[PDB]
This record gives C-alpha cells, structure tokens and sequence, in this order.
C-alpha cells in the first residue's frame, strides 16, 4: 500500500520577514525518517531542500530547516525572503513506490 | 545533467513519448491541482522498469544504455494527464541510503487538448 502524504495548509499567506511552517502528514510511518522537501518556482524543476527529514542539501540557506519522524514532518522557513514565495512538496522514499505530497503554496499576504 | 525532449500537444486517447538524455532515472509529473506524482523509474543494478499502480498498463519506461537515454511512453491520454513531466535521478554507492531526487531535467509540458 502506497504511503499517502498530505500537506497542510494548501496555501500559506504571509508577508516577507515572517516565519513559515509547513506540515506533511504520512498515512503510515516513514521508515528511517526518509523524508525529503522540495521547492518549485514557476517554469522551473523542483529543487531539493532537505533530505532525511532534517538534513539540509548543500547550498541551501540556513533559514530552511526540517523536522519530524513517524508520520508528522515539518519544513520551516525562519524568515521569508521574497525569493521564497513558491510551492513546496514533501516526498517519502522509505517505501516503494516513492510518493509526494500535493504541495503547499506560500504566497504573499494581501496588503 | 538531464536534458528532456520538447513540449507536446496531444489528442485524447493518443500516446506520447518523452525522452531524457543524461550527460536509472525516475519519471515524476506535476499535474495541475494534483501536486507531484511518481510514475515509474529504471531501477539500479537490474536497469529495468518499475511502475506506480496508478499508471501500470499504460505507461512504458525504457532506457537505451548505449545512449544514456531514458524514455517514458504514456498511452490513452486523458485531460487529467496534462502536466509537466520530469525525469529525475537520486545519486558504486557505499554511503548512507538516500532516495531523494537531487537532479532534475528541465521538464516536458504535455498538453492533452480536445
């Protein structure tokens, strides 16, 4: 049975400088915290941010972090830069077949 | 370095074939309002295709080892197959187990239009 990943919220509306915390819930425990996070901006391929739940990819800024184990995982951006408004996906590779969440859009909050 | 074939516009029920030139990948699509989904991939060591149940029976994933090129052929196209299709690779490996996708192609837009 495929592990189903469900992200929350669907859309996060915040201003630059604010903290963002994104959630990914798994239908089943994710082995060995084998959970990754990606960023995707329009017209571009996804970019790996975090793997093994909490390990930052090389060249990824300090303001990105990940945490969690079992079924509950989070990606936090400590202070939002303009370039951080994008869609974010989680992915598990603790079981075959690999599965992805549906994405959370982080968008600029209304004025 | 993963370089994919150009965008395609297809009719309903037809098939599309996308290529990805590496200079054992997976195919992942971004379909509007459905996030990312893993379709299948060429697996390490055996170099044969595995598939997601959702697409089993109308996706065919092959690799030409000599030209380092992978293909995905998706048949009986439906409006919901409109999506950007990516090839992606994780990266002998004797380090810790890591199944995240570090490397991505530029994507191939397939539009299924009536």
């Amino acid at each position: 049975m495929e592990i189903v990943l469900t992200q929350s919220p669907g859309t996060l509306s915040l201003s630059p400088g604010e903290r963002a915390t994104l959630s990914c819930r798994a239908s089943q425990s994710v082995s060995s915290s084998y959970l990754a996070w990606y960023q995707q901006k329009p017209g571009q391929a996804p970019r790996l941010l975090i793997y093994g739940a909490s390990s930052r990819a090389t060249g990824i800024p300090d303001r990105f972090s990940g945490s969690g184990s079992g079924t509950d995982f989070t990606l936090t951006i400590s202070r939002l830069e303009p370039e951080d408004f994008a869609v974010y996906y989680c992915q598990q590779y603790g079981s075959s077949p690999s599965t992805f969440g549906q994405g959370t859009k982080v968008e600029i909050k209304r004025l | 370095q993963l370089v994919q074939s150009g965008a395609e516009v297809k009719k309903p029920g037809s098939s599309v074939k996308v290529s990805c030139k590496a200079s054992a990948i997976s195919w992942v699509r971004q379909a509007p309002g459905q996030g990312l989904e893993w379709m299948g991939g060429i697996i390490p060591i055996f170099g044969t295709a595995n598939y997601a149940q959702k697409f089993q029976g109308r996706v065919t994933i092959t690799a030409d080892k000599s030209t380092s090129t992978a293909y995905m052929e998706l048949s009986s196209l439906r409006s919901e197959d409109t999506a950007v299709y990516y090839c992606a690779r994780e990266g002998g490996w004797l380090g810790k187990p890591i199944g995240a996708f570090a490397y991505w192609g530029q994507g191939t837009l397939v539009t299924v239009s009536s």
